[PDB]
């Protein structure tokens, strides 16, 4: 078995990922929708393993915390967009390959 | 021992937040982080 292109992860996770964590966090596409430009931000910045476990756990970490946003929170429907990223998930961390 | 072990005994928890803001601030100073990470956790359970 081999690695997986920048886009082959993003075929994965769009798909058999993000549906996975969100039974976990329990929520509903109603209220935590992910654009794709989001997924390909964080793919192409955050993680940069051949592997697909640490975009899992990123992944998690953006909807339990809009799950925080929910709960108690203001908006009925944590929207995610790029611009709004760094607040849920921080800072960039690599960039300079 | 073997029947000793409780099977589905469930404390109950409280889940208001506002109690539990009180009782956290009451006894730690700062450690902000913690804080706010346990928060997050009861305003999920209470969700889900």
């Amino acid at each position: 078995v081999s690695g997986y292109v920048a886009q082959e992860k993003l075929a994965i996770a769009e798909r058999y990922l993000v549906p996975q964590a969100r039974a976990l966090c329990g929520l509903d596409e109603s209220k935590a929708k992910l654009s794709s430009d989001v997924l390909t931000l964080l793919i192409k910045q955050y993680c940069r393993e051949s592997g697909v476990r640490n975009l899992q756990k990123q992944v998690e970490k953006v909807l339990r915390k809009s799950a925080y946003k929910i709960v108690s929170g203001e908006a009925e429907s944590v929207e995610v967009t790029p611009e709004n990223l760094q607040d849920f998930v921080g800072k960039p961390v690599f960039t300079v390959e | 021992w073997l029947t000793s072990i409780p099977w589905g005994k469930y404390s109950n928890e409280n889940l208001d937040l506002a109690r539990a803001q009180a009782v956290l601030e009451e006894d730690h100073y700062g450690m902000e982080d913690v804080k706010k990470r346990i928060l997050e956790f009861i305003a999920v359970s209470q969700l889900r």
